[PDB]
């Protein structure tokens, strides 16, 4: 499992998971708060 | 008001634009039934359009002669005529998140720099240390200002490589 | 016995060198009268992929 | 063996390949690189070159005057300068068929002629030309002046006439004579022409060489000048109902400062221009007595430079030794001159479109578009040349031992910081401008134009309100009636200026919105990136970490080989090469913005530009696609019209651009191998191997390839935009 | 012809001579390095300027430098 | 040292102890260079003297009843004649510029040619109040302190006039009439958000 | 405004401030500022023809500026 | 006057386009290939 976690800790896998999390957060934010143009 | 613009709550072109969008959506909706998925989707889009226009007019935005809103970038005008939510508050929000990400990355680099093989820590991310620094980066402006006051934020001239001039 | 001690860290003062103002570990100092007897090994390679070089006695400063 | 050409390089003359011809042609003006070149001979060669260039300029001007007087319609255009198109010259092309002959036959001519877009008609009509005889006399005079300049260029190279080396380095005398004589006396003479010829000719009185010695320019006759009552010269100016060229409503004043524009011609007043030239003539003449030459009084530029070092040591040694590193370096002087010239050229373009100086120039839309675009592209090329010569100065004439601790050495001391900050500015501007444009494009595509980001340019609008524009409502400085700045000009020039700036029918401080803000940010991005490339190439010209000895290889060289990972485009010449593309792109953006805003203004619908300039789809469809419908229709299967030449030029520029892409993408090696195969084919072919070449055929060099590709790119770019601009503006109006 | 120069930082590793494809460089005796050898360029009239020797040099900075000079038949590597 | 401008802060090393008005106030380190500090001393003394005379004149004109300092040159802009102490002056604006320019040029030229002299004495001291250099120390401090105070007072005069429209005495009477209700925080010009 | 009085007064006044006020300063700056012609004169303070021409030019320019400004009636 | 005749373009255009460029091209080509003594 140590090798599997080390593989999941590589730059492309970490980048994929992080961008998926950030994109999902932004998408859900725009979903529950439609059309935010100002504060 | 500011720069010859009128508020969106009292602009005729703004209302005409809203009526144009609702008209084309309603025209597209008339071709379907009443209890079908495309009709419900179109009604949801129309409700979203109404809420968006109402929220933009409620926010006190300034519209132009085209019926579209305008942003106030001058700090004085924004804080004087109630337009700080357009470009001021989001500016400070981006500054906080930008310095947040920058400080987290800088801390990770400085932490892995003293190890045996920093290149391995760069291609293979150390998730526990990175997560700890990501959670600790909430005090980035305080830590950055304290670093600047101590003189440890910058590197000396003699320790940086330069061209032979 | 002349020159820096083997295994120490020195700074490169040669302006045309890739490692100018950079730290490198001393490998060996030649005991002859050669112009560049100090051998310095660096962790970071140059554009040619080389990590070792030969510098003079005054071209390296202890740091 | 060794050939006679080139005569200035024995090494190039010994080259037995085709590279000898190309290199000899491209290094003829590189006087410092010839065989047996000294400083005195170098300066003498440049002096002769200057005279030859002046002769070429004057001969070209005389040719324009002669063709307008011969094939032009200047005598008929002056009577109706609103409904008559100017004629450049006739067309004699045996390739033209009958439809081409009747299609180009326009403008009241008897044959095929070209309609001019240079605007020389308005300029000559404003300065005083009325008949074709005046243009003929001017052409003859300019041709004789050009011949005298050519003879002077030949005479100054012969013995007993060649200037000494110390004469060329007399900076104090040369600068005093250029500030007092070439600038002040010339401006004073122009004031004399405006008061004696232009002003009386614009009021219906013909004043020429046959009657100017008996006609008084003012009814008081030089008396108020000697008595100090100059205020009498501004009395009785031209009224608001004055007709240009006639005496109807014409005043008697010769030096006024009414400001604004003429109500009919929509151009600057002649009296104000004469007063302007007089004031600047007095200022330049007075400024011409600042340096000590041969009479004890004056200054020494070396003393002023050496006496300008701050005590805190912030600038190091300050400007010590700057006099020697500039007076002894021709590339430094050329770079300074080109930088100032390019900035002045851009200033000319902006001031001429906003403040029209020639009569009936604002109504000519094609003239405005072509003149502005021409001057802006010339200014961009000149700026790139200034930075290129700065890099040449660092490689060839920089001396670190003489410039030790001054501002010049400190530039190379922190060059990494400068390049890094320029990179940050360019990156920020590019990311934000592109992001806002793509965001607006997506909002327009999704049917929600109210969701796009439209930042109002409050800073520039605030400046416009300070100038006197009351559309925004800031009401301050010249906009508020109770301000001292406003009440202090109400009796001299503010009435006309305010009446002209508040009018939205002219190009004097046009109304701006979010589209103007965004395109201005794009302009700033282009300027910063071009400056980044040029500055980085000039500072890294003497060496960097990749090439610590780049100063020993010269300004232009191919590369350092494939070693060290690769050294492609490492010279400063390559930095200039990559910067030319950014200059063309920046000028393309500024000219696109100018053309679209003025097109929407002339068409009477500025809202179209204000609503479609925020998203790139509007720029691509409403400006590039909407205005090219008439251009590409110049020739089709249904026939052709006078706009077919612009369509051919459009396709011509596209072809040249695409041809440049070949030299830009494909590189030498493949071509050299192909050439070797062709050499074998010619050598092994009967009835053809008897005809052998005198120069061995070889592929073009890397530097030559970059230059050829850049030249094709620039020529195609310029011809394509000029053809589209002239065709769209001429067909639309 | 191109200008090929050898500087005193040469360690006598003989890699530049082996990488030369037209036999321009050679090794001569010397007393400035442990190998007691130094690179030399006595046949620069045949050098084309491929800079393979510069690529093969391991010193920082390089010990062998090639400067493009007057082009000729041998320098351009033409078989015609 | 006369005192400490920041109680508990070390005084700058480039400031001498015997300098008049030496309070150690120099956060920007402008007087670090010895040559620059030499020019700044005479510059401050000359500025203080001019400001003292200007403040005294501006106060005297309004105290006597001949308008404020801002209304003083108003006669030359719209058909008026200068009145000094209620006496008519027969001099136009052009004649005043020539006389003042020549007189000031001569005076300042001799002063500049002297070589940066701060304390001339002799003909400038007919009463002999600073004959001995031992007792001039306690009198030079008074001059520099009054000069700095008058400089601040003149700057305040200009600021209060540009922000209210009234003269120095008029602003004092209004403030004495309503201190809490009429100050810089109530003019609407100084602090915009108040 | 009389032109003769203004021009004469302006020229004489600037020649006076050039001969009795700014002569030493100009001579000291000209010395430190460091084929020619030496203009020897019998003036005890070295006020040669070059300085006279320069100061007279400044005086005439200022006098004509004063005359012009007063001529504008402002 | 300085006005050229009506037939001037019909003679100067073919001259400047075919006579002058051919002579100039031939002269320049001969000059480039001149061998030094």
């Amino acid at each position: 499992m140590k090798d599997f976690t080390t593989y999941l800790s590589t730059a492309p896998v970490i980048a994929t998971i992080w961008f998926t999390f950030t994109a999902g957060l932004l998408i859900e934010i725009n979903r529950y708060f439609p059309d935010p143009l100002v504060f | 008001d500011i720069a010859g613009l009128t508020p969106c709550s009292e602009s005729k072109a703004y209302a005409k634009l809203e009526k144009k969008e609702l008209k084309t959506l309603e025209k597209r909706l008339k071709q379907y039934e009443a209890d079908s998925a495309p009709a419900v989707a179109l009604k949801a889009t129309m409700e979203r359009t109404k809420a968006r226009f109402a929220n933009y007019a409620k926010a006190g935005l300034l519209c132009g002669n085209d019926g579209l809103p305008h942003l106030i970038a001058d700090p004085g005008l924004a804080l004087k005529y109630g337009h700080a939510g357009e470009v001021f508050i989001p500016t400070f929000g981006f500054l906080y998140v930008a310095g947040y990400i920058g400080y987290v990355g800088r801390q990770y680099l400085i932490a892995v720099k003293g190890e045996a093989k920093p290149t391995d820590k760069e291609i293979i991310i150390d998730v526990p240390l990175a997560t700890k620094l990501a959670w600790q980066g909430a005090g980035w402006p305080l830590a950055a200002v304290q670093e600047l006051q101590r003189g440890t934020l910058l590197e000396k001239e003699e320790n940086i490589t330069v061209s032979p001039r | 016995e002349v020159g820096p001690k083997r295994g120490s860290l020195v700074k490169i003062l040669r302006p045309e060198s890739y490692w100018f103002n950079q730290v490198g570990k001393v490998v060996s100092v030649d005991q002859s009268g050669v112009r560049y007897p100090v051998v310095v090994r660096f962790e970071n390679q140059n554009y040619a992929g080389v990590t070792t070089n030969n510098y003079a006695l005054d071209e390296v400063v202890a740091a | 063996a060794t050939k006679l050409f080139p005569k200035f390089s024995q090494g190039l003359a010994q080259d037995p390949t085709t590279r000898r011809i190309w290199y000899g042609l491209a290094m003829a003006h590189d006087f410092e690189s010839h065989d047996g070149m000294t400083e005195e001979n170098l300066y003498q060669k440049i002096f002769a070159s200057h005279f030859g260039q002046l002769s070429i300029i004057f001969l070209w001007t005389s040719g324009n005057l002669f063709h307008v007087a011969w094939q032009g319609n200047f005598e008929q255009w002056v009577t109706d300068p609103v409904h008559i198109r100017p004629i450049a010259h006739a067309i004699w092309d045996p390739h033209f068929g009958q439809p081409a002959v009747e299609a180009f036959t326009r403008g009241g001519a008897s044959g095929p002629v070209n309609i001019s877009t240079s605007g020389v008609y308005q300029w000559w009509y404003t300065i005083g030309m009325r008949t074709n005889q005046d243009l003929y006399v001017g052409s003859v005079f300019l041709a004789l002046v050009s011949a005298i300049f050519l003879f002077a260029g030949w005479l100054h190279l012969q013995p007993n006439f060649q200037p000494s080396l110390s004469w060329f380095k007399d900076a104090e005398s040369r600068l005093n004579h250029h500030l007092s004589g070439l600038f002040g006396v010339s401006s004073l003479a122009w004031t004399g022409h405006l008061v004696h010829v232009a002003i009386p000719e614009s009021r219906g009185q013909h004043v020429g060489w046959d009657n100017f010695l008996s006609v008084l320019p003012h009814p008081q006759g030089l008396t108020p000048f000697f008595t100090g009552n100059w205020a009498a010269y501004a009395q009785s100016p031209d009224t608001a109902s004055h007709v240009f060229g006639t005496a109807q409503g014409s005043g008697q004043a010769i030096l006024t400062f009414l400001g604004g524009f003429h109500p009919q011609t929509q151009s600057l007043w002649l009296t104000d221009m004469a007063h302007h030239h007089l004031a600047i003539a007095v200022i330049f003449i007075v400024a011409g007595h600042m340096y000590r030459t041969n009479f004890g009084i004056g200054h020494r530029m070396q003393a002023i430079l050496e006496a300008h070092t701050p005590p805190s040591g912030s600038l190091g040694a300050g400007h010590k030794g700057l006099f020697d590193t500039v007076n002894n370096s021709l590339h430094f002087q050329l770079g300074l001159a080109l930088a100032s010239v390019g900035t002045i050229t851009s200033l000319v373009a902006q001031h001429m479109y906003s403040l029209p100086p020639y009569a009936f120039q604002a109504i000519d839309f094609t003239t405005q578009a072509a003149l502005y675009t021409h001057h802006q592209y010339i200014a961009g090329f000149i700026m790139c040349g200034a930075f290129a010569h700065g890099a040449i100065f660092f490689i060839r004439d920089y001396d670190p031992e003489q410039n030790k601790g001054n501002v010049l050495a400190r530039m190379l001391d922190h060059k990494e910081a400068l390049i890094s900050h320029l990179s940050w500015v360019s990156l920020f501007l590019g990311f934000h401008t592109l992001g806002l444009y793509v965001h607006n494009d997506v909002m327009q595509a999704f049917g929600t134009p109210e969701k796009q980001i439209l930042i109002e340019p409050v800073f520039a609008q605030w400046i416009q309100a300070a100038h006197g524009k009351a559309l925004y409502g800031f009401d301050f400085l010249l906009s508020s009636k109770t301000s001292a700045a406003f009440a202090n000009g109400q009796s001299l020039w503010l009435p006309g200026w305010l009446d002209a700036i508040n009018n939205n029918q002219n190009s004097l401080f046009l109304t701006i919105g979010p589209g103007d803000f965004l395109v201005h940010h794009a302009i700033a991005l282009g300027l910063h990136t071009t400056t980044l490339i040029l500055v980085k190439g000039a500072l890294d010209a003497r060496g960097s970490k990749l090439m610590p000895d780049k100063k020993d290889f010269g300004y232009s060289f191919p590369c350092d080989g494939p070693g060290r990972g690769g050294t492609c485009d490492i010279s400063a010449y390559d930095a200039f090469y990559l910067a030319v593309f950014w200059m063309l792109n920046t000028i393309g953006w500024v000219t696109f913005y100018w053309h679209w805003k003025h097109l929407t203004l002339w068409q009477g619908n500025v809202a179209q530009f204000d609503e479609s300039s925020t998203y790139l789809m509007g720029w691509l469809r409403d400006y590039l696609w909407l205005n090219s419908s008439q251009l590409i229709n110049g020739y089709n299967p249904f026939g052709m019209n006078s706009l077919s030449v612009w369509a051919w030029t459009f396709l011509f520029g596209h072809l040249i651009y695409a041809t440049g892409f070949m030299f830009l993408i494909s590189w030498r090696g493949y071509w050299q191998e192909l050439i070797e195969t062709l050499v074998w084919a010619h050598e092994k072919t009967p009835l053809a191997n008897l005809v052998y070449w005198k120069d061995k055929p070889v592929a073009l060099s890397i530097v030559q390839a970059r230059l050829v590709g850049l030249a094709h790119f620039s020529v195609g770019y310029i011809f394509t935009y000029a053809a589209f601009l002239i065709a769209s503006t001429s067909g639309r109006f | 012809a191109h200008i090929v120069k050898i500087y005193d930082t040469c360690i006598g590793c003989t890699q530049c001579v082996r990488a030369c494809p037209l036999d321009v460089l050679e090794m001569v005796p010397w007393d400035g390095c442990k190998a007691s050898q130094m690179a030399s360029a006595p046949r620069t009239e045949d050098c084309v300027g491929c800079k393979r020797c510069e690529t093969a040099c391991p010193t920082d900075f390089l010990s062998v430098r090639v400067y493009l000079g007057s082009e000729s038949t041998r320098s351009m590597g033409l078989s015609y | 040292k006369a005192g400490n401008w920041l109680p508990g802060s070390d005084a700058p090393a480039w400031l001498p102890d015997d300098l008049p008005g030496n309070y150690g106030f120099d956060p920007l380190s402008l007087g670090k260079e010895p040559a620059s500090l030499k020019r700044f001393t005479e510059s401050e003394v000359i500025h203080g003297r001019w400001a003292m005379l200007g403040v005294a004149g501006s106060l005297a004109v309004e105290l006597l009843g001949y308008g404020n300092w801002y209304d003083a040159p108003l006669w030359a802009v719209n058909g008026g004649k200068a009145t000094w102490f209620g006496i008519e002056v027969p001099f136009d604006l052009n004649a005043l510029l020539a006389f003042e320019f020549v007189a000031m040029a001569a005076a300042e030229g001799q002063r500049g040619d002297a070589g940066g002299v701060v304390y001339p004495g002799g003909a400038f001291d007919p009463l002999g109040f600073a004959k001995d250099s031992s007792k001039s120390g306690e009198l030079k401090l008074k001059e520099i302190k009054n000069g700095r105070l008058a400089m601040v007072a003149f700057l305040g005069f200009v600021a209060q006039h540009a922000a209210t429209g009234k003269g120095p005495i008029a602003a004092l009477g209004e403030h004495l009439a309503n201190p809490w209700g009429a100050n810089f925080a109530t003019n609407g010009i100084s602090v915009p958000f108040f | 405004l009389d032109p003769q009085i203004v021009i004469s007064g302006s020229t004489a006044a600037f020649l006076a401030i050039g001969r009795f006020v700014f002569l030493g300063y100009q001579r000291r700056e000209a010395n430190f500022d460091s084929n020619s012609t030496i203009f020897a004169t019998n003036d005890p303070a070295g006020f040669n023809i070059i300085d006279v021409a320069g100061w007279g030019a400044l005086g005439h320019a200022v006098g004509f500026a004063v005359l012009a400004i007063n001529s504008l009636q402002g | 006057p300085f006005v050229p005749p009506s037939w001037a373009p019909s003679v100067f255009v073919p001259l400047t386009g075919l006579v002058l460029p051919a002579i100039a091209m031939a002269t320049l080509f001969v000059y480039i290939e001149k061998e030094a003594p």
